[PDB]
Parts: structure tokens; sequence; C-alpha cells
């Protein structure tokens, strides 16, 4: 635990508020829906799997898209282009070895040209005013993981799985901050695997009580229970892999006793 | 908009792009312009802009504007006077007094503490990337090689940092490195300012390591737990004794030697943080002396 853990947590809490997308933007979108966004985010999950990208890169891309769509109307035939440009930018930001532009053009089944992707990258950058270092659910989770007594790999992968599922459904997860989703996902993962709850040390670090996380927790518990029946399945498929300790094969709890 | 700027001269090339001196025709403000010609927008530029927009501190170069056009990208910075490498090249042997060095190090540690507190690793701290003004200020510049790190860190890009200023954990290939790498660089720079020559001027990775070992001793398990298990550690490494810091940096006082020692500790988590270094007795009498004006 470095000399900067507290400073960083505090800073990320400030920045998550400033980086927050507009909660009700989908209503103001004339052509796209939450369902269409769910299809996009599920597809980005596949792209991340194909090119072995960091989960963080995935979380960053989704943040960029939601912020972009918070001020920019996009026709349905152009949503994937926005998504491709966002994944490219997230990759340049976060990855040691980003996939090349030509590789992003390839996984868009040649719907778009290289020039289009490049021009969309420029526009995304303009709209986001080059502000790409956004806090994510993932960034809060890795901080929360340091409070395990002791560390449990299955809990870690389950938390990341749950937090990843929240990316798919703008309704309702758009209203929740990354730090809150991470708290809900960590508690839910901790409960499912060990039986333990949101720990006291995190209550004191975050200022979040079980009660304060309850709204998000109730939603996340439901997404978890309904996950096998969800239209989008790439995250469950992903989290079957031994790399994530096959946590999507684990049984969700029947009740949380809140 | 580039209309309001009149370019004066080319200064050089950074981590990426080319740096020019320019003047705002309307305000009179002298600025530095970092031009990039447009694989899309480079990772280095994306990182520098995003992070430098977040970082507002007296000892971090101020990014004033981003001029974003179809074929060219300009970053607009405040212009200061000169980079530290040029300052040292322009300085006579006695030209950089200890009080100025102490002031510069104090300020660099402030700038770095700020970076690290805001989850940013610089990863290219060397004299060329440090800028001085005529009033005694020094600032971190060129964040092209920087990145936003996580808590705890993942494995990031290997072989980072200009060779002479590169920490032993990078050289020995450790899976993880973090904030400690920037402190190592600053320590090398500290010694360089005092002695007026680079501390470890290696020409290859092994030469770099062997130079470090001859000054600080060859690390073993006692000084650096886990060192013998590190990927690029070799049991055939020659054994050298650590030397007295009175001999490594002769002009330096007892407090100075103490601080340098803590900045060049082998073990990254025993190595002093920028935050903790600000309270070191070396800075008890720190002022803000003014440098000479020679270019
Ligand atoms: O000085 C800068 N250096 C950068 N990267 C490496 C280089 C050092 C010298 C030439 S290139 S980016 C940068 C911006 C900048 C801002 C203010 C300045 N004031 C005076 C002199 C150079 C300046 C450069």
């Amino acid at each position: 635990v470095p000399d900067y853990h507290e400073d960083i947590h505090t800073y990320l809490r400030e920045m998550e508020v400033k980086c927050k997308p507009k909660v009700g933007y989908m209503k103001k979108q004339p052509d796209i829906t939450n369902s269409m966004r769910a299809i996009l985010v599920d597809w980005l999950v596949e792209v991340g799997e194909e090119y072995k990208l960091q989960n963080e890169t995935l979380h960053l891309a989704v943040n960029y898209i939601d912020r972009f769509l918070s001020s920019m109307s996009v026709l349905r035939g152009k949503l994937q282009l926005v998504g491709t440009a966002a994944m490219l930018l997230a990759s340049k930001f976060e990855e040691i070895y980003p996939p090349e532009v030509a590789e992003f053009v390839y996984i868009t089944d040649d719907t778009y040209t290289k020039k289009q992707v490049l021009r969309m990258e420029h526009l995304v950058l303009k709209v986001l005013t080059f502000d790409l270092a956004a806090p994510t659910v993932n960034q809060f989770l890795t901080q929360y993981f340091l409070h395990q007594q002791p560390a449990n790999c299955k809990v870690e992968s389950l938390a990341m799985f749950l937090g990843e599922l929240s990316l798919i459904d703008a309704d309702p997860y758009l209203k929740y901050l990354p730090s809150v989703i991470a708290g809900a996902a960590f508690h839910l993962a901790l409960y499912t695997v060990t039986g333990q709850s949101w720990p006291e040390s995190l209550i004191r670090k975050t200022g979040y009580t079980l009660e304060s996380l309850k709204p998000c927790l109730m939603d996340l518990h439901q997404t978890y229970l309904k996950a096998p029946q969800h239209a989008q399945q790439s995250i469950r498929e992903k989290y079957k892999n031994s790399k994530y300790h096959g946590v999507s094969l684990l049984n969700p709890p029947e009740t949380l006793n809140l | 908009s580039m209309e309001n700027f009149q370019k004066v001269e080319k200064i050089g090339e950074g981590t990426y792009g080319v740096v020019y001196k320019a003047r705002n025709k309307l305000t009179g403000e002298v600025v530095a312009l970092k031009k990039i010609r447009l694989e899309g927008v480079p990772s280095t530029a994306i990182r520098e802009i995003s992070l430098l927009k977040e970082l507002n501190h007296p000892n971090i170069v101020k990014l004033l504007d981003v001029i974003h056009t179809e074929n060219k990208l300009y970053l607009v910075f405040e212009f200061l006077h000169q980079d530290l490498k040029d300052f040292m090249d322009a300085s006579a042997l006695t030209g950089i007094p200890l009080p100025l060095i102490k002031s510069y190090l104090f300020q660099l540690l402030q700038g770095l503490a700020f970076c690290h507190s805001h989850r940013v690793l610089h990863r290219d701290l060397k004299p060329e990337n440090l800028l001085i003004n005529t009033e005694g200020a020094i600032k971190l510049a060129d964040f092209g090689l920087a990145r936003a790190f996580g808590v705890p860190v993942r494995t990031y890009t290997h072989e980072v940092v200009t060779l002479w200023y590169r920490a032993p954990e990078i050289l020995l290939g450790c899976k993880y490195y973090s904030t400690a790498v920037d402190i190592w660089s600053l320590g090398c720079i500290f010694a360089e300012m005092v002695t007026r020559r680079a501390l470890f001027p290696g020409d290859s990775e092994i030469d770099q390591l062997f130079r470090i070992f001859r000054t600080l001793g060859t690390p073993d398990e006692v000084v650096w737990p886990g060192v013998t298990s590190m990927p690029d550690y070799k049991p055939s490494f020659p054994k050298w004794a650590r030397q007295d810091f009175s001999k490594v940096v002769p002009p330096l006082d007892e407090d100075g030697r103490s601080l340098l020692s803590q900045m060049l500790h082998y073990d990254p988590n025993k190595r002093i943080s920028a935050k903790a270094a600000l309270a070191h007795p070396f800075f008890q009498d720190v002022t803000k002396p003014v440098p000479h004006l020679r270019l």
C-alpha cells in the first residue's frame, strides 16, 4: 500500500463525477436505443476477447461512447463506427500494444473505411475534448480487492464479471457512479463466494455503507440472476475461461438478506 | 487557432513531435508550440494531452491550448526560458550553486508528488525534459512517455525511461514497476547537477547495471529481497562493494547524501516517495535562488 493510495482514491472520486455521462441521454437520441447500445457493448466485449485487450480498455471505451452519445445524436448505422473509434482510442490510451487501425477496420466487417474510422477518432477526441483518463468500475475494483481478508481469486474475477455485466445495460446502470457499481459488485461477489459482506475497512475508505449501495446492489443482483436469460451473452462466455476462474459458472445467491 | 501565433524558431524534438518558440500576436504571450503531423492520433499525444490537461501545478509545464485541425495537431504551452540540459551545457563549472540545486530538486519533487498523487507516471525524467525560467522555477515537461497507472499497478511497457536514468527494477525486468522509477531518475539528476556529469552513463543494459552496482554495491537478498529471482538477474553478476556517498558526490553535505541515498535505494518500496522527500532535513533552509541568464 504505497504513500499515494488515499490521494488517488480521492482524486478518482472527484474525476468520476466530472467524467459521468448524461443519465437520460438515450431518451434524447432520435434513432438509437438501450437495446442497440447493449448489442454494441456486447460486440466490444468480443473485440476485447479477440485481441486479448485489458478489461480496463473495455471499460474506457464504454465511458467514451456514453459521453459522446450524451451530446451527439447518432443514426443506428453509425453507432458501430462510434464504438470502433472509442475502442481504438481506449486501446491507444491503455494498451502496451494497441491493435493497429487496419485490425479495427477488419472486425467491423468492412462496413466502414479506414478514413471513416480515423475521422470518427478525431471527432470523438473533439467532443470529449481529449479528456480520456476517466475512472472506471475496474479502477475502483482493484483498489477494493486490497481489502480482502485474505485475497480470493474467485471473488476478484466474480466482481469483475458483475461489474462488466453492468456495462451492457444503460438502464439502469447509467445512473450509478463507477465507485458505487464497484462496491455493489465487490459485495455481491464476496457474498456469493465466501458468505462475507462489504467490509468495514471499505465502509471507512469509501464512505459507502451497505445501505448506500443497496439500490445499485438490488439492480445488480437481478442482472446476475437474469444473466443466463439475457439477449447478450459474450460476457458470460468470456468469464467461463480459466483465466477468470470460470466464475460465470458459479450460482448466484437466492437472496442477499439486506 | 494558428492565425494569432507567429513562429519565432525551432527549438528541437521531444519524445514525439517538434517544439517551436512562438508569440501570440494579440496578447504578446510567448508560447511553446508542439507540432504533430497526422495510424491516426499517436498514443503518446493522446496520453500527454489527457494527462497534462488534468495536471495543474506550479512545477508542471502548463498546457494552454490544443489546436486541433484536419492534418496537423498543435499543443500550446507556456514558454519558460530553457531546458535543464541546455542550462547545464551553458553553465560554467561553478555556474550551478548548491542552493539552486536544492531549490530545483525541492520543486521537481513537488511536481512529481503531484503527478503520483494523480496516478501519473512520467517515465522520462531527464535534464532535457525539465524546464527552467529566469525567476528560479523549474517544471516537469514532455509527458509523451507518461501513463495513468492503477492501484495496484498492472505490468506496463518494458524498457521505459532513457537509459542513464532508468531504475534497476526496469533493467532487471520486474513484472511490476511504479512511482519509484521516477524517484530513481530524479536522484540521478540530483547527482548530475551537483557533480556536473551523468551519474550512470551506460551504453547498454548490462553496462548500465554494472555502473549502478559499482556505485551502490551489487544487490543481494539482504538489501533487496526477491532480487535473485528477478527475470534478468544473473548469479554471475560481479560483486562490487557499495561506496561512501562522500565519494560518489563529494560537494554534498550529510543531509544531501542522506536524501540521495534514499532516492537510489534498490528496493522500490523502500525508496523514498516524492511526498516523503519534501520533509527531508536537506530542505530545512531551502530558498528560491535565481539562475544565470545565459542561453
Ligand atoms: O521543452 C519541451 N520539451 C519537450 N520535450 C523535449 C524537449 C526539450 C527541448 C526541446 S524538445 S515538450 C516541451 C514544451 C516546452 C514548453 C515551454 C518551453 N519553454 C522554454 C523552452 C522550451 C520549452 C518547451
